[PDB]
């Protein structure tokens, strides 16, 4: 399990999780606040 | 108004644009049933279209002869006429996040330089350390300035390699 | 050595080449030039007459095509002459020398133009 | 050690031949001959392409340029553990011997060799190109 | 003919001589390094400019340098 | 419409200057080739050693900058 | 006489995540970890280069065998997804009722950031992206009538995917076959000929005879899909089958009594296309797979394994020995049982050539119902399988050169066919060089001749049907011979195999499915362009293989390896001499040649075949302008590229607007690639030095030293982006065009 969690810490795996999280947050924000153009 | 523009709420072309987009959606609607899945989706789109055009007019944007919103970038004109939310405020919104990301990465890079094998700490991320630095980055502007004044932000010219000249 | 092959080394092929004007030694370079020029000059008229810009004219097609074949032979004769000038500036066969090639180029012009003229006479 | 003399009648390996051999240059400018002794008959790879069988005892090959001879020398020395030597032959019949120039392969240091093109300085101590300008020809600062 | 120069930072590893595919370089006695030997370039007329010698030199910066110069049949690596 | 195009023009001027300015300031040498001055303005390369040195001369910086000049104009 | 037997090793390797946390473990060089960014690229480049990780053939074979299970498992996930999306996100059930008016669709997008406009109006009260993969036509032919049947196949696909991944793990970590097992080529061919292809064809014939034929017979009759008997009812009740096909009333007795003529009602030899659906008769297709099954099952009993009878492949090769070829095929058997690359070179060559043959035969003989009148599917399938074949062939050259550098040993090859080919490589390349120059002048020069004559106002001087003519007389003769085949040379065939040879057009739903194709001067000219661009691609790839080991420039090229950038600026310059660089250059020419092939197909079909049938006659999409316009380069620019790109550039604001975006984006990626192709890493390494200085100044310099890409990676990155941008540009242009008008 230590080695498996080490594998998840490799750069490609971290980037996939990080961008999957980052993309999901942006997608969800635009789902509840559609069409943001000005801060207002 | 500014630069010959007019508020979108008072723009004839802006109003006509909304009708064109709604008319296109309505034309596709009448080939389906009242409460079928395609019809519900189209009605949802029309609601968002109406909301979008109300929001931009309510925001007090400026529309050109094209009848499309235009943004004001000069800080003086923006604060003078209440357009700070177009470019000016988002300018400082982005820089906080951009500095946050950059400052957190710089802290992590310095942290692992002390380790025995820095290279293996870059391909294989030290997640416990990264999360610790991720939260402390919220105060980067304060920490960033204090480093600048104490003179530890920049390397010495004598410790940086350069090519022959 | 070099890769032996029937095309490169065969009896029938070798004899045929040895009888061509280019390889037939013992003949004056000028005479070889005329013999070579006549053969090429006669053929050179064909394509110009049949596929030239004035091919569909009843009588002008023959004259225009042959007159263009004569022009190309003149250009080729210049190519032969300048080649000899560059190549031979300072061996068994007389042809491959400054004196021999100059005679060869002159013969080609005389033979080539004669062949073009002879081709025209065949048509009319 | 004395300069070997080439023997034109040395037998050559069993090779069918190829199109990658000598050209008209060999008849006008120069060509190269490589010779060596073989302990047993064996198959080797010709730098010009293909495989040839080396006869037991002396062997001789002719190549179009020096690099081809020294490419075969590397094969024979490194893999089959032989000790070849090759010459430069001119159309006039003159024969020039080289590799090994003094009988010992250059990788091994040998007394009696005189250093050539050796600069007693570093690369960073060369003069600037302006100081070797108008010297009659394009000259690098390293030359002077 | 190309120009090949050996500089006094040579450590006498012999790697340049082994790398050369035309036997342009050789090792000679020297007293300026631990190995007591230095590279030499006595046969630059056979140099082709491949720069395999520079690839093999361990010293930094290089101790063997090749400056491509006038072309010829030998330096242009022609077999015709 | 003129705002976007003008900023694209600035990108062209700055990038073309970057290529040309690098070609001049690095002409006399660099970390990858400390003694580039000894080879001249225009040479092919320094070979595949040290990772590869294709298009390392100052002549090649100009050659790459012509593409960006055509793109900018 | 080594017996053919199962041979494995128990627990060869341990299943642990330890090595998952140590990148580069497979290679000695990369195991030490990174010091420069070049290490990262080297990790991915050499991951699957098994032959260089270890020198043990047995270890190499075991990795290949299990890596193939992973590929099979991935295809099953992909196939499962296609079947699943058909069940849950498609209008397939509506399409079955009205195939000629409803556009197939199996992908739906979520309503976010306004992308829901891509859910176009496809028919059947459904909104989604129109698909051109032809899955609806395939499912109809097999007899699928409900989304439940699609759903079950998807679940079965996932179970197969799990089985494939288990097999890969099992046969590497638990029971790994030994090297002697992998080298039973005679046994493998027997099983793959009679077992894989043979029984696979017979099993599919069973499905067609019992499921596809009854279901499609009723569907064509107009029966509602929901009212058709289920496939198992057809299997259990012979009474139902007898009604559709009376031959079933006699059971299987005719098969065993050799009264095979009794089955004439469902084992036909009609030929041509089914008028109702415009596709091949399924009764013809069933007799095809029954005949193919017998041929392959017989083929699988040819090689000797354990019982004396049969052939030894080594003996066959050594017996074929002639006067002109020295030793002959001696030594090939050892080459082809010890070199994976040699096997891969052959298989890629023929597998790629097969994919191209599939493209030609499927359009000319549409095998599925309603495939022909769906012009988007016809164009996509032909173009897809031409590109697949093109890449595979270029790979065949790549792995033929790898064999030549790594697995070639002169001692085993002396005076055999392989050796003698190397010994006259200059003769081969010099002749192939001249043929390419000849073909370039006399094919592309004709276009330049026509363009200049047309611009000068001399149309009578052009090469065309109204001017100097170039008729494909040989091709026209073959078209007529195949058109008259049923009369004398194939008496028992009712119709010609294809409607391209001649005859009358078949129209389904008011649209042409297939009609005779006429070959004229333009077809003569374009075909000799194909021969030109194919011959050049052979020259580049064949040259790389023949000169992989040495040439008159680099006498010891083999020692440098298969993939190196150069041998330095000496000898005038030796950039791109390695055999890897001949694949790199060969990729451009393959792309150039196949682009003309798919432009030729697209313009010819729209101009001369595809169209709408009306009372007066056939009106084609481009109105028969191929014959008069495709003889000049200007004609292609104006009539094909400029005119037909109208659809893609007007796509914004519609469901096809995605193709417009990808059309621009593809143009971008292509131009972006020229940065890597036109430059060299010398400039970029110096640029990074100044960039690194700024990071050093701010104490933010990385521990892994930045490096400009290697010379070879710059060429690989360049060609990959060049191909992606170019191919994606045509992809968007074709689909937005054909979907809009076709
Ligand atoms: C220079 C690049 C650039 C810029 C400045 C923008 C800017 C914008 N785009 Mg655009 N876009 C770009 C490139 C860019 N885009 C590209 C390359 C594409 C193609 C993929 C798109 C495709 C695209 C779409 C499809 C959409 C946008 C939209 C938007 C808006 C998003 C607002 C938002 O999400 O607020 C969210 C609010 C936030 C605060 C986000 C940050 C969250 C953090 C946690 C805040 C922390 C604060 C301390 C905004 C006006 C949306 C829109 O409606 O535009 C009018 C929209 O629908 N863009
Ligand atoms: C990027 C450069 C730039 C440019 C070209 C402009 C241009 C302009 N600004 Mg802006 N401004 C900028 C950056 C810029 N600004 C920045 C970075 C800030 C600080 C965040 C401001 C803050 C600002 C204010 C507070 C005001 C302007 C105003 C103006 C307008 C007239 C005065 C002026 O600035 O003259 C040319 C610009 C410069 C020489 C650069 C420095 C400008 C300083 C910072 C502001 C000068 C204001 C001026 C004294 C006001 C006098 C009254 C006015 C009605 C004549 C003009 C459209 C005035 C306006 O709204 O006019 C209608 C105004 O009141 N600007
Ligand atoms: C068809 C796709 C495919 C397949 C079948 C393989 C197969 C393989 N790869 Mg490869 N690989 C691929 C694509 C593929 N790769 C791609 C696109 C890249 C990026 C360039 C790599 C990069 C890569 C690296 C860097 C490594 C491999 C390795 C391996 C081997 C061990 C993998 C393993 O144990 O998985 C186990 C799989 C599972 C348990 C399945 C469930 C878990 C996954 C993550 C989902 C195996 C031969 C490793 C090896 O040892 O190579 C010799 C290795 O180090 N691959
Ligand atoms: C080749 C394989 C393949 C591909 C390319 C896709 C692609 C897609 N699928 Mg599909 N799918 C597949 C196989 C595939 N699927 C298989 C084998 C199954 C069976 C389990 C499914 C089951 C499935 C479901 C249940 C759904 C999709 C959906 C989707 C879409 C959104 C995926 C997404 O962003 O998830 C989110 C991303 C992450 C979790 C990361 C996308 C078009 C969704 C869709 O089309 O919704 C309208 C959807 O609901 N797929
Ligand atoms: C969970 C199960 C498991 C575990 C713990 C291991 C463990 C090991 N395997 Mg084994 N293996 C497994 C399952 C497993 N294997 C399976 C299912 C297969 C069949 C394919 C294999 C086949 C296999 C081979 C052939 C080899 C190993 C090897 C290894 C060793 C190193 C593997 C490595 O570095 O992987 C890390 C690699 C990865 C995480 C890459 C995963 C690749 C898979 C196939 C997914 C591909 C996805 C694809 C690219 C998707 C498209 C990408 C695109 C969207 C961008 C190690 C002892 C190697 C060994 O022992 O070398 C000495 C070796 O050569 N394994
Ligand atoms: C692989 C392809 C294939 C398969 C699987 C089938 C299968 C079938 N065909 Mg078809 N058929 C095929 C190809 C195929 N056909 C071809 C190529 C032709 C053209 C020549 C035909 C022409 C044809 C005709 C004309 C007919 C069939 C019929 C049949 C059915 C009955 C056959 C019969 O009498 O079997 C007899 C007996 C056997 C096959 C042996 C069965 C052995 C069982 C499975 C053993 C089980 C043992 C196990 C231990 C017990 C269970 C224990 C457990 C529960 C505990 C059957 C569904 C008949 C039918 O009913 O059609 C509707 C029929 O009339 N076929
Ligand atoms: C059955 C097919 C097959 C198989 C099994 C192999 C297997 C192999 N090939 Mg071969 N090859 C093939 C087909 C095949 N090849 C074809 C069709 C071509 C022609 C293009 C080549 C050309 C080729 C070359 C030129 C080389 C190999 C090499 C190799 C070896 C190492 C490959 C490696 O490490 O990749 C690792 C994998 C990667 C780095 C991933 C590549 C990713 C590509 C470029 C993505 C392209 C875009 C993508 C598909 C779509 C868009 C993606 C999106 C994210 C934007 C290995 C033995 C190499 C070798 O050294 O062999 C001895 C080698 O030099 N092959
Ligand atoms: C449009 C661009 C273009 C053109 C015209 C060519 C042309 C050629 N390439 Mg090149 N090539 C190109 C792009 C191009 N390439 C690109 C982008 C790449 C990088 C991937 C390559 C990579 C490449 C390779 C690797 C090879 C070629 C080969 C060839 C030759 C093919 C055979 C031949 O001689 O045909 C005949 C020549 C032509 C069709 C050229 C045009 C002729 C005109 C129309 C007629 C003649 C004009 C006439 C005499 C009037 C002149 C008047 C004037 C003097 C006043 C030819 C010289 C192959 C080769 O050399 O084969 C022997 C070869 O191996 N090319
Ligand atoms: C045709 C030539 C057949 C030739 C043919 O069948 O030859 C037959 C001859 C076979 O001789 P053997 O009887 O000794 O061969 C025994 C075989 O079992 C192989 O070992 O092959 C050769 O001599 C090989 C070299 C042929 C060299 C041919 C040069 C011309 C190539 C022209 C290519 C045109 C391509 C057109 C494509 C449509
Ligand atoms: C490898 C070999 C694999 C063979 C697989 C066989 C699978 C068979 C599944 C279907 C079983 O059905 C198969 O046998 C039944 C029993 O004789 C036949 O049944 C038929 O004859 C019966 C005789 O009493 C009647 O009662 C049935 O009404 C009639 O349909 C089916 O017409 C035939 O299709
Ligand atoms: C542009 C260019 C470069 C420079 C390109 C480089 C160095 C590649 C850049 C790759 C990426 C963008 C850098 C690495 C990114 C890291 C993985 C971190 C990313 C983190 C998140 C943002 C994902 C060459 O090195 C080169 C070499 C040879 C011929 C031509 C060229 C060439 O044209």
């Amino acid at each position: 399990m230590k080695d498996f969690t080490t594998y998840l810490s490799t750069a490609p795996v971290i980037a996939t999780i990080w961008f999957t999280f980052t993309a999901g947050l942006l997608i969800e924000i635009n789902r509840y606040f559609p069409d943001p153009l000005v801060f207002s | 108004d500014i630069a010959g523009l007019t508020p979108c709420s008072e723009s004839k072309a802006y109003a006509k644009l909304e009708k064109k987009e709604l008319k296109t959606l309505e034309k596709r609607l009448k080939q389906y049933e009242a409460d079928s899945a395609p019809a519900v989706a189209l009605k949802a789109t029309m609601e968002r279209t109406k909301a979008r055009f109300a929001n931009y007019a309510k925001a007090g944007l400026l529309c050109g002869n094209d009848g499309l919103p235009h943004l004001i970038a000069d800080p003086g004109l923006a604060l003078k006429y209440g357009h700070a939310g177009e470019v000016f405020i988002p300018t400082f919104g982005f820089l906080y996040v951009a500095g946050y990301i950059g400052y957190v990465g710089r802290q992590y890079l310095i942290a692992v330089k002390g380790e025995a094998k820095p290279t293996d700490k870059e391909i294989i991320i030290d997640v416990p350390l990264a999360t610790k630095l991720a939260w402390q980055g919220a105060g980067w502007p304060l920490a960033a300035v204090q480093e600048l004044q104490r003179g530890t932000l920049l390397e010495k010219e004598e410790n940086i390699t350069v090519s022959p000249r | 050595g070099m890769l032996e092959t029937p095309v490169t080394s065969a009896p029938i092929v070798a004899t045929y080449l040895s009888n061509l004007p280019a390889y037939r030694t013992g003949v004056a370079p000028v005479l070889r030039g005329v013999e070579i020029g006549l053969a090429h000059g006669f053929l050179l008229a064909g394509p110009f007459i049949k596929l030239g810009p004035l091919r569909n004219v009843p009588e002008t097609a023959e004259i225009a095509g042959s007159l263009s074949a004569a022009g190309l032979v003149l250009i080729l004769a210049l190519c032969l002459s300048i080649y000899g000038s560059a190549q031979f500036q300072s061996a068994r066969d007389p042809l491959f020398s400054a004196d021999g090639w100059s005679e060869f180029a002159a013969g080609f012009l005389v033979g080539g133009e004669a062949g073009v003229a002879w081709a025209y006479v065949c048509t009319q | 050690w004395t300069v070997p003399t080439l023997n034109p009648d040395t037998p050559s390996p069993i090779f069918g031949g190829s199109t990658g051999g000598l050209l008209r240059k060999a008849q006008t400018e120069e060509f190269y001959v490589i010779t060596w002794e073989a302990k047993k008959e064996q198959i080797f790879e010709m730098p010009t392409g293909g495989a040839a069988i080396m006869r037991q005892g002396p062997n001789l090959l002719k190549f179009g340029k020096k690099e081809q001879c020294l490419a075969l020398t590397t094969q024979l020395r490194n893999k089959f553990k032989l000790t070849p030597c090759f010459y430069r032959v001119f159309p006039d019949g003159k024969v020039q011997y080289l590799h090994p120039a003094d009988g010992v392969y250059p990788e091994k240091v040998n007394a009696g060799r005189v250093g050539a093109n050796q600069n007693m300085r570093r690369i960073g101590q060369n003069v600037n190109p302006i100081k070797v300008k108008f010297s009659g020809r394009m000259m690098s600062p390293a030359e002077i | 003919a190309h120009i090949v120069k050996i500089y006094d930072t040579c450590i006498g590893c012999t790697q340049c001589v082994r790398a050369c595919p035309l036997d342009v370089l050789e090792m000679v006695p020297w007293d300026g390094c631990k190995a007591s030997q230095m590279a030499s370039a006595p046969r630059t007329e056979d140099c082709v400019g491949c720069k395999r010698c520079e690839t093999a030199c361990p010293t930094d910066f290089l101790s063997v340098r090749v400056y491509l110069g006038s072309e010829s049949t030998r330096s242009m690596g022609l077999s015709y | 419409g003129d705002f976007l195009v003008h900023h694209a023009i600035a990108l062209g001027l700055h990038t073309t200057t970057l290529i040309l300015v690098k070609g001049a300031l690095d002409a006399r040498g660099s970390k990858l080739m400390p003694d580039k001055k000894d080879f001249g303005y225009s040479f092919p390369c320094d070979g595949p050693g040290r990772g590869g040195t294709c298009d390392i001369s100052a002549y090649d910086a100009f050659y790459l900058a012509v593409f960006w000049m055509l793109n900018t104009i | 006489a080594k017996k053919v037997k199962i041979a494995v090793d128990r627990n060869p390797v341990e299943t642990s995540f330890e090595k998952w946390a140590k990148p580069g473990h497979f290679s000695r060089t990369l195991s030490k970890g990174p010091n420069t960014t070049t290490w990262i690229w080297n990790l991915h480049a050499d991951a699957h280069d098994f032959d260089s990780h270890t020198s043990d053939l047995e270890e190499i074979s075991r990795k290949v065998f299990s890596a193939h299970f992973g590929q099979l498992g991935i295809i099953f996930i992909w196939l499962s997804g296609m079947y699943f999306h058909g069940a849950r996100f498609s209008n397939y059930e509506a399409w079955l009722s009205d195939p000629t008016h409803i556009k197939p669709s199996a992908q739906v997008v979520w309503p976010i950031v306004g992308q829901e406009i891509l859910n176009g109006d496809v028919g059947g009260g459904f909104q989604g992206i129109q698909i051109t993969s032809g899955f609806f036509q395939l499912w109809r032919a097999s007899g699928i009538t409900s989304e439940l049947q699609l759903y079950t196949t998807a679940i079965g696909g996932l179970v197969m995917a799990a089985a494939m991944f288990f097999a890969g793990w099992f046969h590497y970590h638990k029971a790994a076959p030994k090297l002697e097992w992998f080298q039973n080529v005679e046994s493998m061919l027997n099983h793959h000929l009679g077992g894989l292809l043979g029984l696979g064809s017979l099993a599919w014939a069973g499905h067609q005879i019992h499921v596809s034929l009854p279901v499609n017979k009723l569907l064509d009759a107009g029966v509602d899909p929901k009212e058709i008997p289920l496939p198992h009812d057809l299997l259990l009740n012979r009474a139902i089958m007898a009604d559709l096909y009376p031959s079933f009333a006699k059971g299987i007795a005719p098969f065993f009594t050799l009264n095979w003529s009794e089955y004439s009602d469902f084992l036909t030899f009609k030929g041509g296309l089914n008028p109702v659906t415009g596709g091949l008769w399924l009764s013809d297709t069933a007799h095809h797979h029954v005949a193919i099954a017998v041929l392959f099952l017989v083929a699988g009993h040819m090689y000797r394994t354990n019982w004396g009878i049969g052939h030894s492949m080594k003996e066959i090769l050594e017996a074929h020995r002639g006067p002109f070829t020295g030793e002959g095929h001696v030594g090939l058997y050892e080459i082809l049982t010890t070199s994976w690359h040699a096997q891969l070179a052959i298989n890629l060559a023929l597998f790629g050539s097969l994919s191209i043959i599939v493209a030609h035969h499927m359009y000319a003989m549409p095998p599925y119902p309603y495939l022909a009148t769906d012009y988007g599917t016809q164009l996509s399938l032909f173009t897809h399988h031409t590109w697949i074949g093109g890449f595979c062939i270029v790979g065949a050259g790549a792995h033929a050169a790898i064999f030549m550098v790594r697995d070639y040993d002169p001692t085993n090859n002396y005076n055999n066919l392989l050796d003698r080919v190397i010994r006259h490589r200059d003769a081969i390349i010099s002749h192939l060089n001249w043929v390419c120059i000849f073909l370039g002048f006399h094919s592309f020069g004709l276009y330049i001749h026509n363009d200049t004559m047309s611009a000068l106002g001399r149309p009578q001087d052009m090469f065309s049907d109204t001017a100097i003519q170039l008729q494909p007389v040989f091709a026209q003769w073959i078209q007529n011979t195949h058109f008259l085949a049923p009369q004398l040379t194939a008496p028992n065939a009712l119709a010609a195999t294809s409607l391209t040879w001649g005859g009358d057009l078949v129209a389904v739903g008011g649209k042409v499915a297939m009609m005779p194709i006429s070959l004229g001067t333009s077809d003569f000219m374009v075909h000799h362009i194909h021969a030109f661009t194919i011959h050049v691609t052979v020259l580049i790839l064949l040259k790389g293989v023949l000169f992989a080991r040495s040439s008159r420039l680099i006498p010891d090229k083999a020692n440098l390896g298969f993939r190196f950038p150069c041998d330095g600026p000496g000898r005038g310059g030796t950039c791109q001499v390695s055999a890897w660089d001949h694949v790199f250059l060969g990729l451009f020419w393959m792309y150039n040649s196949l682009s003309i092939v798919i432009f030729h197909f697209s313009w010819k079909m729209q101009s001369d075949v595809w169209g709408t049938v009306t009372a007066s006659g056939v009106s084609h999409i481009t109105g028969g302008n191929f014959a008069q316009s495709a003889n000049t380069i200007n004609g292609w620019l104006r009539d094909f590229l400029w005119a037909q790109s109208s659809q893609v550039i007007q796509s914004y604001g519609s469901a096809l607007s995605a193709y417009g975006l990808i059309f621009l984006g593809a143009h971008f990626v292509w131009a972006f690639s020229l940065m890597f192709l036109f430059s060299g890493r010398g400039y970029w390494q110096e640029l990074i030095e100044s960039i690194v200085w700024a990071h050093n100044k701010l104490k933010v310099a990385p521990a892994i030293q930045p490096r400009a890409l290697s010379i070879t990676q710059g060429r690989a990155v360049g060609v990959a982006h060049y191909l992606l941008g170019g191919i994606a540009t045509t992809w968007s242009f074709f689909l937005a065009r054909i979907i809009s008008v076709g």
